[PDB]
RNA sequence: ACGAGACUCUGGCAUGCUAACUAGUUACGCGACCGGUCGGCGUAACUUCUUAGAGGGACAAGUGGCGUU
């Protein structure tokens, strides 16, 4: 029993193995209340605060996350929990449980079950950015 | 004078010199029953309340 | 804008008076029929001509549009058109007729007709608009 | 459509006064696999199938075989 | 004496609900296909809140699911969509037992045979195709076919003479012998393209419909029209009632039933509340399946939800 | 259960302008634990009434170029000033933000003549979006320039600038500053 | 008819297809530390993650208003 159902934002992307297990959550080998800025730890902490520890009781996960950026890391780790539980519900549990775990993390963010398609620009010659020209002068 | 508040009815259009003011119509929230048009500075839809310090004024039309 | 090119109106017109029996109101069966009738080199260019063939559908659905002519469309429209009325509206029991009037028809030879009911003229010659 | 629709040529002449130039487009037609043009059509061209002639059949008549 | 009711609607699906498939094994299980690319197995609660509630969810197909059949014992689905491909579905655990590949358009249309030994695929491609259970195809029918798509095929469950019929938009409706695959029987009359067939539950008539609108009911055995019901619309599906003698017709937003005996309306199964948004067309019933039992009648709807309506006598 | 940070609730917060209420987003849908959430609020105009007002005054505190992009820093200058808000106050902070965004907020203010002109300035009402977003503005504006060469921390100039504007006091920039917009549109009515 | 659009490249989606020791992931063995952590070793599954092909996908298509409707 797993789902390795993945979550990205910008480059970063985090795949969650999700398994029969009994509530461990790891993220690149380190327990969830270690990772990195711990500004944004409640962002990580979303999923599980909102569910309860009683939803996750039945399953270990395992984050891999890769790309770019802390705070995009950030996110990835969060989409993919989110999705990797909503799956793994989906297809060991029912249809029920799977449509309430979803209606809450969608009431409370979509992005935690729908990726920010947003991504860099492309810098244009004429100036320092996509959209910024350099001064012009008379 | 007191300061009374108006709901904005409808958005009749774009008045200044740079057409920087939304031109409205308020309906005064407690007495329901008497409107004026007054510009309103900012970004303005239907249904929200402008107070007005001042409520005797009426802008000119168009 | 999402406004239609002259390609994608003309191509939907055409498409709609030539196929207009195996089209209908649903955008992804409309595409199909499309592809399959019609040579659209891109997807894109055939998505708009489905779309606006669906619009156009639902256009004719309620009345007749400018652009489009269909052959069985107008005899049934022509049959709609066909409406008679149980009592034709020129059969008058009794109609009313001006002295002036009355006088032609004398005049005519017709004076002996019965339904005729000579109401009364108008008394003020007043029917210019005052001017100024 | 003109990197295929489209050949162009452009030439030097060496004259007495100096150099003329020359510049030649040719718009080929579309030739369905024979070469005298490009195979693809131009993007914009939408050809419509003239449908059949049929004849509505008036009474359900079936068909043995 | 016996007038039709609503009975519930089931919620679940995003998208249109295509087909609706029941079995004479599990009276609780329903199969819903969808245009939201899944398959929806419910659990028939009968409760006060729900009639039932979605149990599962068979995904896996890129595109429209066109129809779904149960197999004669309620462990295998059988869906055919618009991604060209076929997929057999084991119901317990919920995925793909089988794909079948080779059609090169949608797949409009599938079956399975009484005895679960052949799979018959109707496309888009003018094609029907048979398949075995380990998904080989075994003959295509490319030739003596309709010349538009297949909208429509079918088995026929008589043990004697195994017949498939099929429709086409081409306006014909083909009897096929399943023992070499050839065209027996070639119906004409429809005035518009054909969208479904049904075959009689002692395979002895046959219905078609479509865009005429008109019902046409064929002897099977014999090959010849029998009677033209008239639809005030467009017949999305048909189908035998399994038991009485009835003929069902989602003709339209709206279910029409007729006795085949007093070949007269017996019901109009119409639901909707007309308000002041009453200038939005309503939504159409697309599917249509009797329960085993043959007390309850689920339609699909394109608000995509499945509703079911009763037999409360009365 | 969504208290901000982990310490502050919302429950208990009353914003009672009736005017702002559509415009301040704290209450039940726009509780959120930290006032960091990407989000998409430009993309469509008056979405931002939509931002929690938490994030927008976060937003608002990355400014004058050395600081742009730099919102963990700011959302570590709110969680500090809205600890230090308590214990100067000791009410709920998030009250007191919205104390302070009712407070500073213009009614009126001039625009350049009526319907034209290039002389003289006009007096006009302000929406309430334009009013949430300037209060934020000067509140913002009014720490940057207290914590300017200066001891004292960003994240104290914030907390008396909230403190004083909730109170209403003129030792606040943005009441300065918005009474001299209204003492102006009154001049020019 | 040219130009605009169409077009080509590119950005986002696919637990659907094709398939990988110059990409991996699971699983299982063997080890090192206190079931856990192993860019420690090795070989089955497979393709979610990576690559890159084909196809799909969006059309103002659905609903409600404003419009000569």
């Amino acid at each position: 029993q797993s789902v390795q159902v993945f979550g990205r934002k910008k480059t970063a992307t985090a795949v969650a193995h999700c398994k029969r297990g009994n509530g461990l959550i790891k993220v690149n080998g380190r327990p969830l209340e270690m990772i990195e800025p711990r500004t944004l730890q409640y962002k990580l902490l979303e999923p599980v605060l909102l569910l309860g520890k009683e939803r996750f009781a039945g399953v270990d996960i395992r984050v891999r996350v890769k790309g770019g950026g802390h705070v995009a890391q950030i996110y990835a780790i969060r989409q993919s929990i989110s999705k990797a539980l909503v799956a793994y519900y989906q297809k060991y549990v029912d249809e029920a449980s799977k449509k309430e775990i979803k209606d809450i993390l969608i009431q409370y963010d979509r992005t935690l079950l729908v990726a920010d398609p947003r991504r860099c620009e492309s810098k244009k010659f004429g100036g320092p950015g996509a959209r910024a020209r350099y001064q012009k002068s008379y | 004078q007191p300061i009374k508040l108006a709901r904005v009815t409808k958005v009749l259009g774009r008045t200044g010199s740079q057409g920087q003011c939304t031109q409205v119509r308020v309906e005064f929230m407690d007495d329901t029953s008497r409107s004026i048009i007054r510009n309103v500075k900012g970004p303005v839809r239907e249904g929200d309340v402008l107070t007005l310090l001042e409520s005797e004024r009426e802008a000119r039309r168009l | 804008g999402r406004v239609r090119t002259k390609t994608v109106k003309k191509a939907a017109r055409v498409i709609i008076e030539k196929y207009y029996t195996r089209l209908g109101n649903d955008f992804h069966t409309n595409k199909r029929v499309c592809e399959e009738i019609a040579i659209i080199p891109s997807k894109k260019l055939r998505n708009k001509i489905a779309g606006y063939v669906t619009h156009l559908m639902k256009r004719i659905q309620r009345g007749p549009v400018r652009g489009i002519s269909i052959k069985l469309q107008e005899e049934e429209r022509e049959r709609r058109d066909n409406y008679v009325p149980e009592v034709s509206a020129l059969d008058q029991e009794i109609i009313e007729v001006d002295p002036d009037t009355k006088e032609m028809l004398k005049l005519l030879d017709f004076g002996s007709l019965s339904n005729l009911q000579v109401t009364q003229p108008t008394v003020g010659m007043n029917f210019k608009t005052p001017r100024g | 459509p003109v990197n295929y629709y489209v050949d162009t040529a452009v030439r030097h002449v060496l004259l007495r006064q100096g150099v003329l130039g020359i510049k030649v487009k040719i718009m080929l037609p579309w030739d369905p696999t024979g070469k005298i043009g490009p195979k693809k059509p131009l993007p914009d061209h939408v050809s419509i199938v003239e449908p059949k002639d049929e004849i509505l059949p008036t009474t359900p008549i079936s068909e043995q075989k | 004496t016996e007038q039709m009711t609503l009975r519930g609607t089931l919620k679940g699906h995003n998208g249109w609900v295509t087909q609706i498939a029941t079995t004479p094994q599990f009276p609780d299980m329903i199969l819903s296909a969808s245009r939201d690319k899944t398959i929806i197995m419910w659990k028939l609660t009968r409760d006060e809140t729900n009639y039932g509630i979605p149990q599962r969810a068979l995904r896996g197909h890129s595109h429209f699911v066109s129809d779904v059949v149960i197999s004669s014992d309620g462990q295998f689905a059988l869906s055919g969509s618009w991604d060209g491909t076929l997929r057999l579905w084991d119901l317990t655990t919920g995925t793909t037992t089988r794909r079948f590949v080779g059609h090169t358009k949608d797949v409009l249309s599938v079956a399975f045979s009484s005895d679960n030994r052949q799979i018959v695929s109707g496309s888009r491609d003018k094609t029907i195709k048979l398949w075995n259970t380990l998904g080989v195809c075994k003959y295509t029918v490319q030739d003596e076919s309709h010349s538009e798509w297949v909208s429509c095929v079918r088995f026929s469950p008589n043990s004697s003479n195994p017949i498939i019929v099929s429709c086409g938009w081409d306006k014909l409706v083909k009897v096929w012998n399943l023992a070499n695959c050839k065209l027996k029987t070639n119906h004409i009359g429809h005035t518009g393209y054909l969208n479904t067939v049904t075959v009689s539950p002692d395979g002895s008539l046959c219905a078609s419909g479509g865009k005429d609108g008109q019902a046409m009911l064929w002897d099977l055995n014999e090959g010849k029209h029998l009677y033209t019901l008239d639809g005030g619309d467009i017949i999305n599906a048909l189908c035998f009632s399994p038991n009485r003698y009835w003929l069902c017709a989602a003709t339209g937003p709206s279910i029409k039933i007729w006795d085949l005996e007093g070949k007269i309306i017996v019901d109009e199964l119409k639901q909707e509340v007309i308000s002041t948004s009453s200038k939005a067309e309503p939504p159409q019933c697309t599917s249509l399946a009797w329960s085993a039992d043959g007390q309850t009648l689920f339609a699909g709807y394109t608000d995509n939800l499945v509703r079911v309506w009763q037999v409360t006598i009365g | 259960d969504i208290k901000l940070f982990g310490k502050w609730s919302t429950d208990d917060v009353q914003i009672n302008d009736i005017s702002l209420q559509d415009y301040i987003a704290v209450k039940e849908k726009y509780a959120k634990y930290l006032p960091h959430s990407a989000g998409r609020y430009a993309a469509k105009r008056f979405r931002k009434a939509q931002c929690p007002i938490v994030e927008r005054l976060t937003n608002s505190m990355m400014m004058h170029g050395r600081n742009n992009g730099k919102k963990l820093m700011t959302v570590r200058i709110v969680k500090h000033a809205f600890e230090i808000i308590h214990l100067l106050t000791g009410e709920n902070p998030l009250q007191v933000l919205v104390n302070a965004i009712i407070n500073s907020g213009p009614r009126e203010d001039s625009t350049r003549i009526g319907r034209a002109g290039t002389v003289r300035r006009q007096a006009v009402d302000v929406s309430p979006l334009r009013r949430v977003n300037q209060a934020i503005w000067l509140l913002c504006t009014g720490a940057r320039e207290a914590a300017f060469r200066n001891i004292k921390t960003i994240a104290e100039c914030l907390a008396d600038e909230l403190i004083n504007a909730a109170k209403g006091s003129s030792n606040s920039y943005a009441i300065k500053k918005k009474d001299e917009l209204e003492r102006v549109a009154k001049s020019n009515r």
